[PDB]
């Protein structure tokens, strides 16, 4: 299962 | 607007010419490409919402654009933004089916650069989001169809800047 | 520094709450009898 | 073109083309080759289609080429064949397109006003197209002629 | 607000229409009270026959509380 | 020799692609033909009814409503149209007298611009002349927005053009003078493209009294 | 719109004056011309279609404008061009009757240049056509009435140029 | 004017002026001198028409020239006679033009707004014009009075 | 349109922050003047027709503006000027209640000069009538309220020149 | 604010504010300090309000922080708590302004499109607003809490 | 709507016959009454507001109809009643001018009876007010024209039952 | 007639007929005697007008009375003469009413659709009315013929 | 009321 991040993608 | 067929027909009519060999070739080429265009178009429509969602996630989330003071801040602006991305995907798919970008010049780009400068919509961020849409669509339709959508989504991007 | 609205500002709060995720459930469509288990109010 | 019509319809409803529409476009492009062959037939025999049609037309409407007639004289007669050539060319556009839209947009909207202004008997223009349809039918198989006649018949109906 | 429910048959005078036209020829509709006089005049001028008029909403004789 | 009838249909000189593109798109826009007119001929087909409704929103408000509503305030209006209790004309006026329309195309602009956006959305055209601008300016000055919408949609022109069963649409009027270019300028702008008046007022040719 | 009579009235009104002897002289001059204007108007209306037909024949036909790719090419555009010429002649007849060109500034010229320039209508060709209409109608109504109609057709042409 | 009125009626129908309209215009220009004589009559006796009619008005409506009346005092009384002069001049414009539009466009569109803003009792204005119609009528033959009366009655009918 | 409260709320939201002390003081200042504004709007609405009537009587009547040839001349143009003054008082009252002239910018001044220039309405005479609206209004709402109303009636006058 | 809400309403009817509209503006400005106090309370206690509401939410909706859930993981939980702080900051805008205009135009107009695109379950966002309302209503008197609740409830009603 | 001439035409056309001597007589009679109808129409238009003022004062004012509980009580309903009468007189004048009541069937008695019964407007009082209009008009236009106006005003009265 | 047209124009503005419109009506009724004279002339000569017109048309158009022609045979040619009589009767209606409206409403709205359905060459119908005009104009003075010409022309114009 |  994925864990979504709160950082902007580079 | 014009599709690939009527472009050939109208350019022949302007010159008062019957469809010569070169015109027939262009018509044959569009007819051969037709099957792959309808397949890509059917794929994109089934994934339209997910394409824009992924493109926004990878280009316009957790940046200053969505934070207070960013042009996507507030729910009404966020909705207007993803509504705009939906426009570009749908019209880019129209152009892909038609094999002709004229529908984009007529029903998308007319007055768009002016409108964005009036409202302060950041065009740089918008073209990034369109580029992200191009990457996401190519993964779903394939490489050949992905390039075709790439042509027309790039056409929108170049018309914005 | 972190600006207003940046979700980083709530990472400390998120860790403090340390919410408990439900355990990976033990469910299987194979074992479910659809016509028998659907409520019939 | 069914492709343009579908996009027009789809965009008017702000939606992607439905599966039924995409299926029609698929069948349209598959049948393109047969449409193109018919266009090539008419395009190849352009000069004989017009010339024989014009001779047939003048046989049954001699007034228009006799003195006092709209097409009397060599120059006016050539203009009459030029007009017939126009409509044959539009028929090829429609054949390839699979639709009458190129025919209507180019040579039928307001045609009555134009020929009334010129004093051309419109019913004779409709006859000339009838003459071109008969000639062209005898240059292609029965199935091919039946497909091509819908476009000739469309012109004739709009001139009546 | 008070509303009329009106039935009208509006014929075609200067054209022979080819699309379906029954929906705009014989119809029953709700008209706000403040539009009926104007709307009734318009239908009459278009040659329409007003076949039925009813006060669908509201009461006759009200002085206060028209919404 | 080349048959004379062939020479009489020939194009002088070769034509380059620019000349071809310019000549192919000359005259009135193909948008006059390449459109759909939503004429609700029945209420049995709910898909058609919904398609007519959503076209109505796009015509009056210039685009779909979702990104600038919280919840829909037109649900009962759609219910009435779908139940054949009202007609498309009543639905269209219901949109023009709504709080949403007031917010979008009345509050942001002066009454002069409200007039031309009004005729655009509901009549399909720019205002005809100064008499029409006067007529609607008095209505706005004295009765407000709802009276103005009611005047346009219940007028004889609206019924003759769009009737009771048809969603309004962009028009390409030939007469009177300047109506075509003014309507064109109105419809070649995106929503909120700028805050300028296309038709602030018709410059008079003869000042009565001056 | 203002005719010869209301031109007298308006000039008196802006000064708040009743009509004096000189003003009555102007009204008399126009009343004396009434018979000439009415007779010319009826002849033009009964010959309007033929006036335009001959004007088109000698000014537009068998040229670049009617060949494929031309602005008059296609039946719609040819029909629109005849309709426009009908309008110019009909409004010139209004102006000739009124004895005043103000109707032309108001109901013909207002926005006309903008319309034609946006459509690609050839302004020189329409001016040549109207001049042909001026020549043709003069040979129908006489020199005196032809010169009076010439003023108001020339007024349109000067508006377009 | 009669010419402008028929032109706008014809333009509204995108047609040339009808024979009926052209005959009305022909009669009007050919009866032109008779109308100008009536206008000359009204113009020359404008002083006495307004004064006598104004004198009658205040006898008929003494309240308007009493304390609290709109025309109380010599200065307000002067403006009331000025207004009557305005409307007489407009009647002469209508007479020579054979149409009421010069009257309407100058002094009847928005007249209710103007006089309610000023507090003037408009129906008394209708009375003042009415009074001018008698004084004017008594200065000319019955047939001439009938021609001028139509325009007096139009002003009266609009303000009232 | 934004009122004084909205400007404070928007000045903080654009930064994405709660209302601090300085923002609370701006709200307090507006809250203090709430009775002053509400009382003035009550009397203005009661005397709107009277304020315009006496502003016109003192500013435009018995001048060349209303005499033949003046822009107020003719009953149609008299009513139009009265209607315009009704606008300026009603919208100046809105601005006074809101403590902010945004409504004047959006609903009044946008394109007003274009309109008046096309119709020939004299700006300077319009400014005098508005300044007379101000002086009449001040004499009726007291001096303090008439000072605040003067700010927004002056704003219209400034935006007209 | 309540002022702009009334002005826009009267402007659409080409009229001055009614006595009732002026009444509620007068009351709003009179009770201003009470609103600024309620707004002062929420701002100072925002951190505890959101945390305790965040804690309460996940115990009622453990799924949203479970695998597959929208707020699954600490980083998404931090984003979710951020959203609660957004809507807390907007409730304080509503109270000081006396109108829900700041709430609608910043956080509710089009919100369903935003959360649909992100996949966030909207009814769970509404629940987090309930939790903040409860934690908030215990930090102030009932009268102050009641005024604050009305604006919390407005959001809960619109999101639901 | 059909005037007296078109009525005679329609009678012959429905039988597909030319206009015979009797039909010519009816046309002659209408032509000979033309000057009298136009005279009466001019009189009514000049006094139309006065006619309704005095008819109302004579038939409706100071009665149960205008007191509380009466249908004409309230300014709202009083004005609505005044409008109806104003339209009745004008349409009766059209009918008199045209010499045929068809315009009354189409543009007056077309849904009017059912609207009145829905709102509770008293027909009896409406008929009396119209009858008072007929009395007032006859005192203004004479007896020969007043009888003709009475014919058509009576047509309306009986149309409402 | 011009009476209905004036009223319809007046009723569109909810106004009384202006003095100019009333004057036009008065002129119309005065000229009634002349209108009736012309209509009596056409009615009295209708049998000879149609018979000669038919002969003239058939010489110009032998195809219509030839085998395969719409009017071929005694029964069909008699029906064709009946239609000519119909339109002569309509022209009489236009004469007495001074307007083409009765002609438009009885015989020119949808006329193309009807004759196209019957296979009648509309241009040959238009020619017949031209023939009737020629014959009819020879039975009356120059002015009377000029009067009647407008109605004959109107039928021709609507049949192009 | 004076206009002077
Ligand atoms: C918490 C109660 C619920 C929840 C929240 C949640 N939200 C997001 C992501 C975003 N939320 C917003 C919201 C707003 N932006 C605004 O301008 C306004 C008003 C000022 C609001 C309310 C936005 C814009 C985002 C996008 C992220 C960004 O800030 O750029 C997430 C993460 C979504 C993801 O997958 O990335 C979450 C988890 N989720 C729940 O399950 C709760 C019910
Ligand atoms: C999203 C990637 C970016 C963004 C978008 C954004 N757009 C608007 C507003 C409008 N966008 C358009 C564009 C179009 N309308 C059309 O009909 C078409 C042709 C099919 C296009 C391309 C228009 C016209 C508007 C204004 C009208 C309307 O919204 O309906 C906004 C809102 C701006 C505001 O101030 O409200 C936003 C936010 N913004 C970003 O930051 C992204 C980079
Ligand atoms: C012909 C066999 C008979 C006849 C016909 C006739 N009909 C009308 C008028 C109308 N006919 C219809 C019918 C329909 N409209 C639709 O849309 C459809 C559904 C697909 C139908 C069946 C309608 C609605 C009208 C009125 C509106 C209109 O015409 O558009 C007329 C004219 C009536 C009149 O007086 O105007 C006629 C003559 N008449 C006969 O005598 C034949 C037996
Ligand atoms: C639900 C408890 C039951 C039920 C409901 C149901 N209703 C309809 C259709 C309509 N309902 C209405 C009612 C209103 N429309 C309004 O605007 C308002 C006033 C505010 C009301 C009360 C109307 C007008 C319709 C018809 C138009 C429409 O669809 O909106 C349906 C659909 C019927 C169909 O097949 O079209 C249903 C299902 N049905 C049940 O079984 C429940 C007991
Ligand atoms: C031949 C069957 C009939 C006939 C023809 C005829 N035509 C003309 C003159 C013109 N014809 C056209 C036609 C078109 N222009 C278009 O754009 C289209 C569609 C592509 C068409 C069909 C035009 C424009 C002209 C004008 C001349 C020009 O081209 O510039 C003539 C000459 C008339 C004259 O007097 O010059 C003739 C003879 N005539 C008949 O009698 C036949 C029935
Ligand atoms: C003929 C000599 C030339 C010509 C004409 C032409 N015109 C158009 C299109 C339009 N013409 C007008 C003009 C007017 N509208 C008015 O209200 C008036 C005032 C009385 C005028 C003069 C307008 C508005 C249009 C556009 C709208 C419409 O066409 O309905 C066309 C193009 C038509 C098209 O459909 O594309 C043409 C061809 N063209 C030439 O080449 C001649 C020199
Ligand atoms: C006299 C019968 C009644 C009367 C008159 C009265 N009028 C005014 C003031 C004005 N009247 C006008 C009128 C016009 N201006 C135009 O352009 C036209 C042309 C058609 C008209 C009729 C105007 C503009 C004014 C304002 C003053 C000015 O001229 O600048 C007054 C004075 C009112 C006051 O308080 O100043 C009066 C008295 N009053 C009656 O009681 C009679 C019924
Ligand atoms: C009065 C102080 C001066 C004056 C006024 C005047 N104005 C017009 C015409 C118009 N005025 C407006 C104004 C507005 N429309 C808006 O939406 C707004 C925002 C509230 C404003 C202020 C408009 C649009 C018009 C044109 C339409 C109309 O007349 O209703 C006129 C008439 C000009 C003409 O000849 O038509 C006049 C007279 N004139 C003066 O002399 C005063 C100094
Ligand atoms: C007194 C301050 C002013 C004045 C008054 C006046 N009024 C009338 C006559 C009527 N007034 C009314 C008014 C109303 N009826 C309603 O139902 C309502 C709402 C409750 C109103 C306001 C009516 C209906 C009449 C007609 C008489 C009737 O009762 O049927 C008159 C008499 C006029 C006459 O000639 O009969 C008068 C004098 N007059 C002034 O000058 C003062 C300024
Ligand atoms: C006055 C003599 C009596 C009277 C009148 C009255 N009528 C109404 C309301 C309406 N009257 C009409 C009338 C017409 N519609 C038409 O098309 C025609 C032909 C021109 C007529 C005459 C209509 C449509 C209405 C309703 C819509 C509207 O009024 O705008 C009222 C108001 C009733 C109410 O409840 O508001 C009244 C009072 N009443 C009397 O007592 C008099 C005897």
């Amino acid at each position: 299962n994925e864990v979504r991040r709160f950082i902007p993608q580079e | 607007m014009q599709d690939a067929i009527t472009a050939v027909i109208n350019s022949a009519d302007v010159q008062g010419k019957y469809l010569d060999g070169a015109a027939m070739d262009k018509l044959k080429s569009y007819f051969a490409s037709g099957e792959l265009r309808v397949r890509a178009a059917s794929v994109i429509s089934a994934n339209a919402a997910t394409i824009v969602k992924e493109a926004v996630a990878k280009s316009l989330l957790y940046s200053d654009v969505t934070r207070p003071g960013g042009n996507m801040y507030t729910t009404r602006r966020y909705a207007a933004c993803i509504r705009d991305l939906d426009y570009y995907l749908r019209y880019a798919t129209y152009a892909m089916l038609a094999g002709d970008a004229s529908i984009l010049d007529e029903r998308v780009l007319n007055g768009l650069k002016e409108t964005y400068n009036s409202l302060g919509v950041p065009i740089s961020s918008t073209v990034q989001a369109i580029q992200a849409i191009k990457e996401v669509t190519a993964s779903l339709v394939g490489a050949d169809a992905g390039k075709e959508m790439g042509v027309y989504l790039d056409y929108i991007c170049s018309g914005l800047s | 520094k972190l600006t207003a609205g940046n979700p980083m500002n709530f990472l400390g709060m998120a860790r403090s709450i340390n919410p408990a995720a439900n355990t990976i459930p033990k469910v299987s469509a194979q074992n479910i009898n659809i016509e028998a288990s659907v409520p019939r109010r | 073109s069914i492709v343009t019509k579908s996009i027009v319809n789809a965009d008017a409803e702000a939606r992607y083309l439905s599966p039924g529409e995409l299926d029609r476009i698929k069948a349209f492009v598959t049948g393109g080759a047969a449409r193109l062959r018919i266009a090539e037939t008419l395009t190849g025999s352009r000069e004989t289609i017009v010339k024989q049609a014009g001779d047939r037309l003048f046989q049954k409407r001699p007034d228009i080429v006799s003195p006092g007639g709209n097409a009397y004289g060599e120059e006016m007669t050539a203009t009459c064949l030029r007009d017939m050539d126009y409509y044959l060319r539009l028929v090829t556009y429609g054949v390839v397109s699979g639709d009458v839209t190129p025919i209507e947009e180019i040579g039928l909207v307001g045609v009555r006003e134009m020929y009334r202004s010129l004093g051309t008997p419109i019913e004779a223009v409709a006859q000339s197209v009838r003459e071109m349809k008969e000639v062209a039918s005898g240059l292609m198989s029965s199935d091919d002629a039946a497909e091509a006649s819908a476009y000739f018949d469309f012109v004739i109906g709009k001139m009546s | 607000m008070r509303m009329f429910r009106i039935t009208a048959c509006v014929p075609s005078q200067t054209r022979i229409r080819t699309q379906r036209e029954l929906q705009n020829t014989y119809f029953t509709k709700l008209v706000p009270y403040d539009n009926w006089f104007r709307e009734q005049q318009r239908i009459m001028k278009m040659g329409g026959k007003i076949v039925k008029v009813e006060l669908a909403t509201g009461r006759p004789g009200t002085n206060a509380g028209l919404a | 020799v080349t048959p004379r009838f062939v020479e009489l249909g020939q194009v002088s000189a070769i034509r380059t692609e620019p000349e071809i593109a310019y000549r192919s798109n000359q005259g009135v826009t193909r948008q006059r033909q390449q459109t759909k007119v939503f004429k609700l001929v029945s209420t049995y087909d709910k898909v058609a009814v919904k398609n007519a409704i959503r076209a109505a929103y796009r015509q009056v408000f210039e685009r779909d409503l979702e990104p600038y509503i919280i919840n829909s305030e037109f649900t009962a209006l759609e219910s009435k149209l779908s139940n054949n209790e009202i007609n498309v004309k009543e639905f269209i006026e219901g949109l023009g007298t709504s709080e949403l329309y007031m917010k979008e195309f009345y509050a942001p602009y002066p009454n002069t611009k409200v007039i031309e956006m009004g005729t655009k959305h509901f009549l399909g055209r720019a205002p005809l002349n100064q008499k029409e601008i006067q007529q609607y300016n008095q209505i706005l000055a004295s009765q407000g927005l709802k009276a103005f919408i009611g005047a346009m949609v219940n007028g004889m022109e609206y019924l003759q053009t769009f009737g009771e069963d048809t969603v309004p649409y962009r028009r390409f009027p030939t007469l009177p003078a300047a109506n075509f270019p003014n309507t064109e300028r109105l419809y070649n702008k995106l929503t909120k493209q700028d805050k300028e008046l296309v038709v602030p007022s018709f410059t008079p040719v003869v000042k009565v009294g001056g």
